Formats: structure tokens, C-alpha cells, sequence
């Protein structure tokens, strides 16, 4: 009745938490690597941006010189 | 440095292009550690898109860049700086860069951190509101209606906060010289309304200014969960004590407490108390009050001629001088060739005379916990080792770590207390030093030291408030702020670490040991209180009051990130059975103490969470309602407050503080929520009234009226059981008497008709009254039958007193039920 | 008691469970705020690049009114 329901309960739920606590952090490192990839990925897109700047400033540069 | 920065400054007098460049990159380190004239002439050109232009690629945004770190780091120099910076432009010269066309978010972004230590100086605060021509404020109002990315919108409005802080304490000023200077009519609650409220203002852009004051790093994004950025960030009270200081706000306090209007007014004395209470728990704060040292003892006398603050703060005042002078001592005389010089005597004789009353030794082992202010005598004892010196620094150390709860000091000096404790092995007052430090070996302060703590704990539990177990107090307090948050000050970012901290609480067995600690502590003060050791000393009452505290933090900490949402349900029967014990025993004597409190609050707290994870889905199901979270805690609580004769008047204050105040939307919704679960327990609220009915005790006769009001006014269903319930009492009690002979009224009938006449005073209960006299319900007819008595009684009076006193209360409710 | 040391156990693991989920959920939330600044970053990036084409074609118009 009761007891073999709880008993039940104990068992399988301890062993398929068990097994699925370890996905459960791999879906955690996996996410940690993603935050990382957008780390680099922001590194880059204002390094981009500042090159351009500077393109478009010798470009004026350019303009004012030859008018 | 100032050597190579000539150099480098006169080389470059008119040099422009990439060695000019590089010199600009190069002096922000120089500066560090009339060259001010060149240097704010080499800013304000290093600012201008105009000689940018002309500069190749890759060192056109260098120029502009490395001109914006110029400007906090000659800011930073002294007000010198500012006022040449100020006089120079650079208000108007930061806003050509933010106005103008195709630059990078990273440069604008940059261009306001310059204009952040520009502000951070009352002389320039000054020239930012009031124009030097447009403000900066009226450009910075127009800079944010252009639309702007995430991060140059955020800059932009720290900026603003920061401006609004100087813009309250203006007012007060203005309006406190007005409302003394002038009137003392004016003085009226329609003007000294305004002062409780601008002094609620400074306490609450003070709390917040950490997170929404500061200047964040560039590559930091406004997240409400902080992920990429760098970790540190900046600290904003000096710059806010360098406002209070232009503005005079101690000057001014007293002004409020020394005038015969708003001094004896009550809120304004508390509202004042709050700013001032803030203030002196940081260095930096208490460092505040003795720089103006003369206008500190005014204020003491303002608020100690009119409980203990003004004694708080001479205390930590004095200790704080002290300190100042033990690290002078050592630096002056970097020997001491006599080790019983008479200052130092003197110095240690004065810190040892404070340490006598209990609020001194609150203010001794506070000043020592911030920064390292503990290394003075650890510096002492490590240069004599007897000297008298050596024994007052030993008898300092002990009371500071004794008395202390905030462990900080401990990451860092718990390795030189423990070998100085090893060092001397015949010391009475060294051998009980290193007993307090035990746990703290080869312990590193971070999350991997939780399971060892715990271990700790749960070996050495045995051992509570006993001289060989001291060491638990000091595991506990450690393990209380490594893993426990300070509480949430809005405009936070939620840092990752904590949740990692309650899962490693939950993964090395807290819940079990922190319910044994407290099972423990319970059984010591009730069982084994035969003893009467009734706080002999005033160890054995600091002690255990620190465990307590330190035990409820963490199950408040554990049990409010658990049971969030009511997304995991808990049935664990064990936290909401002790505290109501603990509540008991402590929290027996309003409470006051500033310690006694707080226990309560925490309590209540604990078991209200228990509520909060609800499911507003299965509310209909008996088996979903008789098996939740909310009915469990309700039943063991009303169980536990029906189970020891001495524990009814501390149970009736519990169930009044759960219970909501007597009587929109989120209003009804709890408020029906809690009738719902009350109808569950009908049999434990019914034996609450019925056997607190037959007793004789003004304050419990009070609570237990204010409790039946209480719970009239959550709902009708839950009212009207409660009114059957006496009303039944009412009834077996004239039924007691036999109608065969002349009726009989006791004393305990009185009692009776007085709860009538008190209950019948609220509408709340006139409804349920008037629905049950009306004998509408079907079996009603017994109380019909019994108020057609109480009216035969007064058709029929007498001459007993007991009489007189039933037929007045039958008088007045009659009364009441006519209205 | 076998219910006691039942829900004793199973409120450990499936604490740490819940624990876990809501880690990744507000790591999740923040992900995504940061991926859209990140495609605010790149609007920003093809704008330039849009001025850049624009300027630069004007170049080329002034170029061949110099010869």
C-alpha cells in the first residue's frame, strides 16, 4: 500500500535523478562555453567598430583635403 | 616619476602624430606617482575631432581615447585639476565627442566615464547644473531622448541619479534655514511634512548608490544576472560624503534637534536617526565624524539631551581615536625600546575602560571588524613576544573576537592569532583565544570551505554554549556570510554565485545539520534551564543570541530561494515546530533590543514562506488543500500553540503576527486565500478560542480578542464559525445552570458578555451577528431561543452585582445590535 | 518512520534539481538579452558599413570630375 508506493518513490526517483543530474550539467557547461563564444563574439564587433571609425574619419580627412 | 614627466612633456611641447600619440597613452601612469598648465592644454586637444581627422589610420581613435583617461586621472589629482579642467571646457568639450555623428558606442561611452570624475567634485556639480550658454544638464536631457544602444543609455542615467542626489540635499538646506531661522503659523504639518520626506530621499539614494550611481566597465551589459564583465567595480561614498561635507549636513541636524518645533516631533527625530545610523557602519563613515570632530559632540549632546545611539557613537568614536593612535605609535617610533611606554599605556588603558558596559564592548569589537584594524594588536603582542602592554592587547583581542559577529577580519588574520596562540602555551587568556579560532585551519573563505564547515559543525555539535565548544559560534558566523546575501537593495544585479552557494548548502546536508543546531539550542534553555543560569555573564547571552541569529539567516536564506515560485513543494515537518519554541523561550517578554526583534522578524518570516508557495490552480480538491504547504505549516503551528500551559500569551502574538492587519486586488487575494485554509483547521481554531475562554489574565483575554477581530475580518465563512463558537459557548453556559431553580451567573458569564460586546463592535462581526440571530439557517433555532433568554433577563433584572454587570453587557449589546 | 527519511532524501536531490533548472533559466534570460545587444551591435555595424559604401562611391564620383 503506502510503504511500497514510498518504497517505489525512493527507489526510482533517486536512481533516474541520479542519472539525469549529470545532463544537467552538461547543460550548464554548454552553456558556459556559449557565454564564452558570445564573450569573443563582442570582442570582435568593437573591434570592427572602432576600425571603421577610423576609416570613415580618413575618409572625411580625404574630403576636407581635396574641396 | 615627476622626472621622466618633464622630460616627456617638454620633448612634445608642439609635436603632433604617433610619438604624441604614445606620450598621451604614457602619462596617465606617470601622474601616479607649471606642468599643470601643459598638461590641461594637452587634454583639451587630445578631445578634438577637428586634429583626430588629421591623424592616420589606427591613430585617429587613439588620440581621442587616451584624451578621455587624461580627464579622470587629472581630476583625480585635487580640486587644482578640477578647477583648470572646469576653466579649460572639458563640460563642453565632452559633449562635441556624444553629439557628434559616426562615433563609435565604445568612444561615447568612454567620454561619459571622464565626465563621471568631473561631477564626483562639488566644483563641478557646480558648473554642471548651473551654466558656465546651455548646461550640461540640458544637454545631457537632450542627449537621452536620441536614441542610444543599451550601454550609452545606462551611462547616461547614472550621471542623472547622481545629480539628484545634490539636488535633495539642496533643498534641505534651504528648507530647514527657512523653517528655524525665520519662523522660530509657518511651522504647520503641511511644511514639516516635506522634511520627513526629503530625509527619507537622502536614506534612500544612499542605500541604492552602489548600483545605480557608478559608472559600470565598457564591456558590461545591463543584465538583471550579471555575465560579461569584469568583476570589480567602483565605490561611491566618498564622493558622497564629499557632498554631505560642502553641504554641511551634521551643521543642520542639530539645527532640527535643537529648535522647539519639529525637535520633540517624533518623526523627525527617527527620520534623522536612519541617515545617521547608515552612516557610522563603514569606515569611511565613522572616518566622516572625526574630521569634523567639533560639530560631532554637538550632535551627541542634541540627541542625548532629550535609546542608546548617542552612547554608541562616543564609543565608537573613542575607539576608532584609539585605533589611529596604536597604528601612529608604531610608525613614529618604528622601535620600542621601552616596551611600558606610558602612551601606549595610556592609549590601552582608555580601550579597556570602554569595554566595561555592554554597549561598549558593541562599539570595541565593531571599529576592529572593518578593514585591518585588528593588525595593531597583533602588532603589539608580536613585538613584545611580561610586559602590561602585552596583557591589555590579549584581553582587547578576546573581547573583540568574542563579541564581533561580522567575520571578516578572519580571512586574513586567523593565521597570525593561531601561531601568536601556539607561540605561548602558559597564557590563560592566549589558550582561549585560539579555542575561538579552531575551525578557521587551512580554511580558505570561499564555497569549496562550506562542506567543511558543516563537517565541523556536525562533529562538534555535542558541545553548545560550553566553554570547550566556543568554536561553534565562530563556524556558524563564518558560514553565515559566505553563503547568506545582504538583503536586496532595488536596481540590483543578481550575481550567479549565490544560487551555486545554496546549491552546496543543500549538497553537503545544511538542512540537517541547521535543524539539529536549533533542536539543540532549544533543548538547553527550556530542560536544562534547572540550572537558573538566567544570562549570568554577558557571554552566555551574546552567545547564543549570535547562534540564533546566525541559524535563522541561513534557514531563511535556504528556504526562500527553495520555495520561490511554489515550483517545489516541502514537507519537511521540522522548521515550522521549533521556532515556535524558540519563539517562546526568547522572544518571551514591545521586544525592543534591536536583537530580540530582529529573532521575531526572522520567524515569522521562515513560516511565511510556506505561503507564498501556493498553487492557485488546486484550490478545489480536499486532498490538494488538506496536503499542501500552507495547511501543514497552519496545523503545526496551531498544534504547537496549544501543547504547554506557559507557551498560550507568546503563541497568541505568533498567530497575530501571521495573520493579516485587521481589515486592491492583491488585498483580496490573499485575504480570501488565508480563509480557505483557515476552514481546514475548523477543530484547531474552535479549541483556540474555547480554551483560552475559561482563564483569567488581562493580557491574554486582550490578545485573544484581538485575534477573534483579526480573523473575523479576513473573510465571512471564517467569522461566522467563530460566532457559532462563542455563541455555543454562551449557550452551554446559561445551559449549566438547571431551570428549575433561579438562575445563576458567574464571573466566567461576565467575561462571556464582554467578548460579545467587544466582537459586536466591528461591522465585520455585526454582519455575521445579525445573519445568525435572523435564524435563517436551518437548525438556527437555539440562538433565537437563547437571545429570547438575554431578553427575558433584562425584562427581569435584580439586585446582584453579577447581575449589574450582565445586565449592562446585555444592555450594550443590545445597544449595538440596534445600530 | 519511512515517509520521514522518504521526503528527507527526495527533498535533497530534487532541491538540488530545482536549484539547478533556475541556474539555467536566468543564465538562459541573459543569454538572450545579450544576443539581442549583440544584434543591435551588428545593426549598428551594417549602418556603418552603409555609410562607408556611400561615402566611398562619392569618392569615386569626385575622382573622375577631378581626371
Amino acid at each position: 500500500l503506502g510503504r511500497q508506493l514510498s518504497q517505489g518513490r525512493i527507489a526510482q526517483l533517486e536512481a533516474e535523478l541520479a542519472l539525469q543530474k549529470k545532463y544537467s550539467e552538461e547543460l550548464k557547461s554548454s552553456q558556459d562555453e556559449l557565454n564564452d563564444f558570445i564573450i569573443q563574439l563582442d570582442e570582435e564587433v568593437e573591434g570592427m567598430q572602432s576600425t571603421i571609425l577610423v576609416l570613415q574619419q580618413q575618409l572625411k580627412e580625404t574630403r576636407q583635403q581635396l574641396a | 616619476a615627476s622626472v621622466k614627466l618633464t622630460e616627456l612633456l617638454d620633448l612634445y611641447r608642439e609635436d603632433r602624430g604617433a610619438k604624441w600619440v604614445t606620450a598621451l597613452e604614457e602619462i596617465p601612469s606617470l601622474i601616479i606617482k607649471d606642468s599643470l598648465g601643459q598638461l590641461v592644454d594637452w587634454t583639451m586637444q587630445a578631445l578634438n575631432l577637428q586634429v583626430a581627422l588629421r591623424q592616420p589610420i589606427a591613430l585617429n581613435v587613439r588620440q581621442l581615447k587616451a584624451g578621455t583617461k587624461l580627464v579622470s586621472s587629472l581630476a583625480e589629482c585635487g580640486a587644482q585639476g578640477v578647477t583648470g579642467l572646469l576653466q579649460a571646457g572639458v563640460i563642453s568639450g565632452l559633449f562635441e565627442l556624444l553629439f557628434a555623428d559616426h562615433v563609435s558606442s565604445s568612444l561615447k561611452l568612454n567620454a561619459f566615464k571622464a565626465l563621471d570624475s568631473v561631477i564626483s567634485m562639488t566644483e563641478g556639480m557646480e558648473a554642471f547644473l548651473r551654466g558656465r550658454e546651455k548646461s550640461g544638464y540640458q544637454k545631457l536631457l537632450e542627449l537621452i531622448l536620441l536614441d542610444q544602444t543599451v550601454r550609452v543609455v545606462t551611462a547616461g542615467s547614472a550621471i542623472l541619479q547622481k545629480c539628484h542626489f545634490y539636488e535633495v540635499l539642496s533643498e534641505i538646506k534651504r528648507l530647514g534655514d527657512h523653517l528655524a531661522e525665520k519662523t522660530s503659523s509657518n511651522i504647520s504639518e503641511g511644511e514639516i511634512e516635506r522634511l520627513i520626506n526629503l530625509l527619507e530621499e537622502v536614506f534612500h539614494l544612499m542605500e541604492t548608490a552602489p548600483h545605480t550611481m557608478i559608472q559600470q566597465p565598457v564591456k558590461s551589459f545591463p543584465t538583471m544576472a550579471r555575465i560579461t564583465g569584469p568583476p570589480e567595480r567602483d565605490d561611491p561614498y566618498p564622493v558622497l560624503f564629499r557632498y554631505l561635507h560642502s553641504h554641511h549636513f551634521l551643521e543642520l541636524v542639530t539645527l532640527l534637534l535643537s529648535i522647539p518645533v519639529t525637535s520633540a516631533h517624533p518623526g523627525v527625530l527617527q527620520a534623522t536617526k536612519d541617515v545617521l545610523k547608515f552612516l557610522a557602519q563603514s569606515q569611511k563613515g565613522l572616518l566622516f565624524f572625526m574630521s569634523e570632530y567639533e560639530a560631532t559632540n554637538l550632535l551627541i549632546r542634541a540627541l542625548c539631551h532629550f535609546d542608546a545611539f548617542a552612547l554608541w557613537l562616543q564609543d565608537s568614536t573613542q575607539t576608532l581615536q584609539c585605533i589611529t593612535e596604536l597604528f601612529s605609535h608604531f610608525q613614529r617610533c618604528t622601535a620600542s625600546e621601552e616596551t611600558d611606554h606610558s602612551d601606549l599605556l595610556g592609549t590601552l588603558h582608555n580601550l579597556y575602560l570602554i569595554t566595561f558596559n555592554p554597549v561598549g564592548r558593541s562599539a570595541v569589537g565593531h571599529v576592529f571588524s572593518l578593514e585591518k584594524n585588528l593588525q595593531s594588536l597583533i602588532t603589539l603582542m608580536e613585538y613584545y613576544s611580561k610586559s602590561v602592554a602585552y596583557n591589555y592587547a590579549c584581553i582587547l583581542i578576546l573581547v573583540v573576537v568574542q563579541s564581533s559577529s561580522d567575520v571578516q577580519m578572519l580571512e586574513q588574520h586567523a593565521a597570525s592569532l593561531l601561531k601568536l596562540c601556539k607561540a605561548d602555551e602558559n597564557n590563560a587568556k592566549l589558550q582561549e583565544l585560539g579555542k575561538w579560532l579552531e575551525p578557521l585551519k587551512n580554511l580558505r573563505f570561499e564555497i569549496n570551505c562550506i562542506p567543511n564547515l558543516i563537517e565541523y559543525v556536525k562533529q562538534n555539535i555535542d558541545n553548545l554554549m560550553t566553554p570547550e565548544g566556543v568554536g561553534l559560534t565562530t563556524a556558524l558566523r563564518v558560514l553565515c556570510n559566505v553563503a547568506c546575501p545582504p538583503p536586496p537593495v532595488e536596481g540590483q544585479q543578481k550575481d550567479l554565485k549565490w544560487n551555486l552557494a545554496v546549491i552546496q548548502l543543500f549538497s553537503a546536508e545544511g538542512m540537517d545539520t541547521f535543524i539539529r543546531v536549533l533542536q539543540k539550542l532549544n533543548s538547553i534553555l527550556t530542560q536544562p534551564w534547572r540550572l537558573h543560569v538566567n544570562m549570568g555573564t554577558t557571554l552566555h547571552r551574546v552567545t547564543t543570541i549570535s547562534m540564533a541569529r546566525c541559524t535563522l539567516t541561513l534557514l531563511k536564506t535556504m528556504l526562500t530561494e527553495l520555495l520561490r515560485g511554489g515550483s517545489f513543494e516541502f514537507k519537511d515537518m521540522r522548521v515550522p515546530s521549533a521556532l515556535v519554541t524558540l519563539h517562546m523561550l526568547l522572544c518571551s517578554i514591545g521586544r525592543l533590543d534591536s536583537d530580540e526583534q530582529k529573532i521575531q522578524n526572522d520567524i515569522i518570516d521562515i513560516l511565511l514562506t510556506f505561503t507564498q508557495g501556493v498553487n492557485e490552480k488546486l484550490t478545489i480538491s480536499e486532498e490538494t488543500l488538506a496536503n499542501n504547504t500552507w495547511s501543514l505549516m497552519l496545523k503545526e503551528v496551531l498544534s504547537s500553540i496549544l501543547k504547554v500551559p506557559e507557551g498560550f500569551f507568546s503563541g497568541l502574538i505568533l498567530l497575530s503576527e501571521l495573520l493579516p492587519l485587521p481589515l486592491i486586488s492583491v488585498a483580496l487575494n490573499t485575504r480570501k486565500l488565508w480563509s480557505m485554509h483557515l476552514h481546514v483547521q475548523a477543530k484547531l481554531l474552535q479549541e483556540i478560542v474555547r480554551s483560552f475562554s475559561g482563564t483569567t489574565c488581562q493580557p491574554i483575554q486582550h490578545m485573544l480578542r484581538r485575534i477573534c477581530v483579526q480573523l473575523c475580518d479576513l473573510a465571512s465563512p471564517t467569522a461566522l464559525l467563530i460566532m457559532r463558537t462563542v455563541l455555543d459557548l454562551i449557550v452551554e453556559d446559561l445551559q449549566s445552570t438547571s431551570e428549575d431553580k433561579e438562575k445563576q451567573y458567574t464571573s466566567q458569564t461576565t467575561r462571556l458578555l464582554a467578548l460579545l460586546d467587544a466582537l459586536a463592535s466591528h461591522k465585520a462581526c455585526k454582519l455575521a451577528i445579525l445573519h445568525l440571530i435572523n435564524g435563517t439557517i436551518k437548525g438556527d433555532e437555539r440562538y433565537a431561543e437563547i437571545f429570547q433568554d438575554l431578553l427575558a433577563l433584562v425584562r427581569s433584572p435584580g439586585d446582584s452585582v453579577i447581575r449589574q454587570q450582565c445586565v449592562e453587557y446585555v444592555t450594550s449589546i443590545l445597544q449595538s445590535l440596534c445600530d
